């Protein structure tokens, strides 16, 4: 994708998140487990949903064919009708067709942006104290316990504290 | 050894697909599809009210009164009509209904007729009123349309006719009458007397007079003679008056206008389908809350919108990983 | 202590909002509004050019002028014509205008006529021309439309009429004439002497032969009787012949159609607003820069683009978080 | 937004850089001060303007409704009228707004886009000279003056004279 | 010297330029034109069969047979019909055709008449048939339409014509018949001896009485007198029936429609240019694989899409930029 | 352009890489040259290709005007059609425009990630095993034969064998 994270230098998705859209893989000494990141995948659902709503709604008042009819000699606005009427249902058809097109290519790099966006929220707060595997983990230098993943994942890891 | 933390995303069993611009068939964790492509194939009920099923007979069958149509002499309050693309029974005296289209569109936004009498048989003490066709059978016997009335001599003559009504209804009223379009002069004579024949008829806006045409014609339906209707729309408080000295088709009932609101012409082979829908299509109802459809361009209800597509779907989740 | 550069964006006090697909309502920095939402709500000149306010009048009555409408006997220049939806003073004796919707249709095209006279009063030696109607009134007296003349029988006898016209001028002629349709056969005679009559139009493209239609009718105006109108337009070259032996309503006045151009025929119930505008719709002026307005869908002049919508807001700037 | 950088890594955005869209605070010795990046801003003004100027003149050749009138006797084709003119105007209000609505979408993620840029121009400028601390500020291991603050803004700070 | 890689995209010579909504004239390294902006300016065959090419004829012309219009008495099959804006050989009696646009449109789902004589010209015994008229010159004689007949009055007298015709083919019948409009009440006797008359036609569906009308017109073509034309569809089976005591146009050849399909008639100023083509425009032929063109709205064939632009190009490539 | 790659941190193309879109260059003890990188050029070449199609594909039912003939009474008609037959001509010639202006900026862009995601994926296998210049190029730290180079663009490039 665009952002290159999903099928990208993240290779594959989890089976094992249920819990969400985008989120972590913790393994320490308490033990490993999928946590999914809340505010991320929260932000998703609000934007995905809005957009369907958006395109529904955008659709809203669109042509609408009526029944008209024409005697023998009234075949010139006869054909008129039909032209006018399969005009409007093939405008609206493309109009649909290409909207859901363009908006699944923007969803798809939506999703590819905010797992990048995750990625970076996390590498920006270990720095030095982790090592870049460059496959979307971090191994750490210092020995992070369960209240330890929590904190990034809340955002409050505190960088000053486990420099050692 | 060492502890790490990963970032990842969701991934599922999903094979829904989705297409974009630059790829096809794209594997999706969730998508959704916004297009109704099903119905039941049925003619129902407009959310309870039934609709006309004229069967076999077309509008102008229905209003004239063809005797094969009498299932429809009063027909109820209906939700919207349905009409084959060929109804058998038609003009059955063959010839034709003048703006015929134009009165078709009429009545897309009416839903209730009340039919009246607005000239009694027992107005024509000097006319014979019995005039009948092979043309229209009935029971295997020659008969004529219901509501209108085929003069012809009585005695050897065929005195003027003067007949006025006043809409005294607080409804339009639509008014039908006809003229008859003789064989030959003879046939002219043998029916009418009055070789040189008229029907004029006024209202308020109405101003016409009708001249019957001879002409050498085909046989349809057994018959040469030829009838032209004619209709109008008589407002409350105004009066229609009709003079003739031959080949005049009277008025005997006309419709007073009582319910109007949104209804159509629905065109279709299908029967009464004993159902109830919100949404209905010529080939079948859609119960459905997609925002799309592709069952039929004509509908009429609380419907989806109608587009060409044979497929649209959203993509919701994120690109599936196998 | 350390020395420290930062990268930053912009933010301000703005709380104008846009719209995206993804979210509703995002405050930004700056935004351009592209859509005119205001109207004067007057009927003004058009870049300096007044329009034709018909008042009460319609276009009929004004053309063959109804004696009510003399306000408009010869109207200057303008630029566009406003009628009310249903105008009080339109064919004062009932009847009708022949294919007026496409003569208003012309009409759409035409910035002035200069109306002149074509067939003098004086000419008529052997017919009566003083015909007048209570369906007429001027000053609550019987009159008759100014710019045709009711001929009517002279001592008994109305003698075959043939006028001819040959258009002279440089300019198309709009030339206008009726036929008068009574009430009954005795009322025929009595205006007319002939029983059985004709007006016969030719040009060099127009083949008319009217005849009278009597039909019994109701009272419009105080009157049973009905007039129908007719139009054509005259080519420079061109002659126009009359033949008439009864109920012929004779041109007096005809109309050169000296300014074509842009023009249009306005519905609305507002009268002149004494302003000037570049852009104007039924419902007043707009005077604006943006592109698009959504006043209404009938504009004349040099107008932003009409759309339904209720806003219309580019983003500009950034996203303005507090 | 898309890039992360707006409302992303960089929390919010300046009340007291009034000179243009995108820019620098610096605080060194001397003191401290806000200083709006020309290049971007002016290329991001261009982008904008181009992009208001081509929604309208696409928008340009669309359809205009003209009053036609008809008898009692022409309802079909007064409706059919009425319906093509409705018609037009419903497809051309559909591609007004959603042109708007994607466009606007669009516009927002460029200046994202454009911030994080920036901040990328000047993360390769310094390299290892500065530690980036993660909120869209380099703290600097070397003294860097007003003069080379400047050089910093102008593209022309050289890396081997402090490493 | 430590070695090294570098990442980078590639970079040409072309000038090639695109548009966006943001920046105009991008120079990009690859771009495909998808707008067809030439054609050949001719006329040609569409898809190997040749159009009808009325050159100074009207429909009218051809149909009723202006004598000017022999060259299309019995023409072959078409794909499509060119018409002149203004044709000068029309209805050379003066008049008009009545429905002639409904009638129009029926040609243009027509491929291929074929004429048959339905009533002889020399079948009118008591009735004069050599009607002729200097508003229809051939050869510098008054002359008439070739598929209808002027009868006028023999011995001076003109008897009732009852006159019927029987479609018996399998095809569609274009029949076609006329009312002559006289100048004055002595003119009608002149030709006709009777002073008031009519022509009533019937069919399983037509059912017509037409009177003359007598009016003091212009004259057109050197004539004040008019003639009216009307056509119907005569289907298999049914019969025409004609009754007459006046002012009768006779029908004497009709048009089985033997060939239905798409066709259109075409307005151009055009000539036939000896080629053939897929695609078919009244200025010019295209030949071409671009998905749209901007050549003229009215095409008929296996066409692009039509577009008002000046210009579409597709960047496939990249923002070209070479080093320096 | 949106992703900062091309004519941003990568300055300018390579007129000597005729190979494919996008690609490398390297410079060891045996020599230089440019090579494509077959993955992401495929790729690119498909995801564009399939957009032409997509672009002709959509637009195919088009409107098809038709000439139509009106008598000298039949004015108001004749100006329905007229009025709908260009509105529809104007409809159709603006989605044509539109199209060809957004989705030839989103093909500028895609071109710009796709070097982007290319310079991170060689960025991702070297690590701190080789230095980043910051105008698109790497010094490796230890020496990187043909065999070595060729893993770096295979995407196998053995970190801890050279750390
Ligand atoms: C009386 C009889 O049986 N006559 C035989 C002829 O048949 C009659 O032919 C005439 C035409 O000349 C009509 O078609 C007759 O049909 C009816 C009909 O429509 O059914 C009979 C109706 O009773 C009559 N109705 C009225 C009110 O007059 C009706 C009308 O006259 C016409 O429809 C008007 O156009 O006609 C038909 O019965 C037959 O032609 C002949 C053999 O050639 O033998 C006659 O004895
Ligand atoms: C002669 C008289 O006074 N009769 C009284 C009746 O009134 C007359 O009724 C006739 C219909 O029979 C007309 O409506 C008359 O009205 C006019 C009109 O239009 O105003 C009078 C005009 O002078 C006359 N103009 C011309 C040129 O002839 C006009 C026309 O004849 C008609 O419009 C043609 O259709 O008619 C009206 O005055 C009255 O009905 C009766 C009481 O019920 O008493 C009669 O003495
Ligand atoms: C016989 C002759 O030459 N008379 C001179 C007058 O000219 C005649 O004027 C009449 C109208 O009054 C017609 O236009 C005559 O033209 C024709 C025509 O169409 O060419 C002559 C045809 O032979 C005749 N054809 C038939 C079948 O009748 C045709 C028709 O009658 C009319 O077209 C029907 O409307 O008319 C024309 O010759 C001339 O007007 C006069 C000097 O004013 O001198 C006469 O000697
Ligand atoms: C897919 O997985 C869901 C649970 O996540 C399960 O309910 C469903 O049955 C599965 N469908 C399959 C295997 O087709
Ligand atoms: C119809 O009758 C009403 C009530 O008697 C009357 O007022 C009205 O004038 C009549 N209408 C006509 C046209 O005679
Ligand atoms: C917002 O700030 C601007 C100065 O940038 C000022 O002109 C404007 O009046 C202010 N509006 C307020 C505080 O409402
Ligand atoms: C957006 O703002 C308007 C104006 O304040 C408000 O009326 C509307 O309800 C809001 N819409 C939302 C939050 O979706
Ligand atoms: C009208 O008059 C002009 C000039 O006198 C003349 O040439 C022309 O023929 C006349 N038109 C008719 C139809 O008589
Ligand atoms: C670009 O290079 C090609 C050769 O590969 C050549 O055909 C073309 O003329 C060149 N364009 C110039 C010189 O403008
Ligand atoms: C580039 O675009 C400009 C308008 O921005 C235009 O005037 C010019 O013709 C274009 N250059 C060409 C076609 O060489
Ligand atoms: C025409 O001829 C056929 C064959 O003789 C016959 O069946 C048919 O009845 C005739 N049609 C009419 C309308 O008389
Ligand atoms: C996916 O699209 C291809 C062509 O793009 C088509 O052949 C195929 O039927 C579609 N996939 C499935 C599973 O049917």
């Amino acid at each position: 994708g665009l952002f290159g994270a999903i099928a990208g230098f993240i290779e594959g998705g989890w089976q094992g998140m249920v819990d969400g859209w985008y989120g972590y893989h913790h393994s320490n000494e308490q033990g490993s487990g999928y946590a999914a990141d809340k505010e991320s995948t929260q932000k998703a659902i609000d934007g995905v949903t809005n957009k369907v709503n958006s395109i529904i709604d955008k659709m809203n008042t669109q042509f609408e064919a009526v029944g008209r009819e024409f005697n023998n000699l009234e075949r010139r606005i006869e054909n008129l009708n039909k032209k006018m009427e399969d005009g409007f249902l093939d405008v609206w058809t493309y109009n649909a067709e290409l909207l859901v097109l363009m908006e699944n290519e923007r969803t798809l790099d939506f999703h590819d942006s905010n797992v990048k966006n995750l990625y970076d929220k996390v590498r920006l707060q270990l720095r030095d104290n982790a090592k870049e595997l460059g496959n979307g983990c971090f191994e750490f230098y210092h020995r992070c316990d369960n209240e330890c993943m929590e904190s990034v994942r809340n955002g409050t890891y505190d960088y000053p504290q486990y420099s050692e | 050894d060492p502890d790490q933390i990963c970032i990842g995303y969701h991934a599922n069993n999903s094979t829904e697909q989705v297409d974009t611009i630059m790829e096809k068939n794209v594997t999706v964790t969730h998508a959704q599809d916004i297009l109704e492509k099903t119905h039941n194939g049925k003619l129902c009920d407009l959310d309870g009210v039934k609709p006309l099923i004229l069967r076999d007979c077309s509008v102008a069958g229905w209003l004239l009164g063809n005797p094969m149509c009498d299932e429809f002499l009063n027909v109820p309050e209906w939700s919207y009509i349905v009409e084959k693309i060929n109804p058998a029974n038609d003009l059955c005296y063959p010839g034709n209904f003048n703006d015929y289209e134009e009165l078709k569109h009429l009545l897309s936004r009416i839903n209730h007729f009340e039919k009246i009498q607005i000239i009694p048989k027992s107005s024509w003490s000097d006319h014979e009123a019995s005039g009948v066709s092979s043309a229209c059978p009935y029971q295997g016997r020659s008969s004529f349309f219901r509501n209108v009335v085929w003069l012809t001599k009585k005695d050897n003559a065929y005195p003027t006719i003067k007949r006025s009504y006043n809409n005294t209804n607080q409804e339009d009223l639509l008014v039908l009458w006809g003229i008859h379009h003789p064989n030959d002069a003879a046939e002219q004579t043998r029916l009418y007397q009055n070789p040189t024949t008229y029907i004029s008829v006024g209202t308020s806006t109405l101003n016409q007079r009708l001249v019957p045409k001879i002409a050498t014609r085909s046989k349809v339906n057994g018959q040469s003679g030829r009838m032209e209707f004619f209709w109008t729309i008589l407002k409350p408080n105004d009066a229609i008056n009709f003079e003739s000295n031959g080949n005049f088709i009277a008025p005997e009932n006309a419709y007073k206008i009582v319910k109007k609101g949104d209804s159509t012409i629905m065109k279709s082979e299908l029967e009464y389908g004993n159902c109830n829908t919100k949404c209905q299509t010529p080939i079948g109802a859609i119960n459905s809350s997609m925002p799309f459809h592709n069952i039929h361009p004509l509908t009429i209800g609380e419907c989806p919108k109608y587009v060409k597509s044979s497929r649209l779907v959203l993509a919701t989740g994120l690109r599936n990983s196998p």
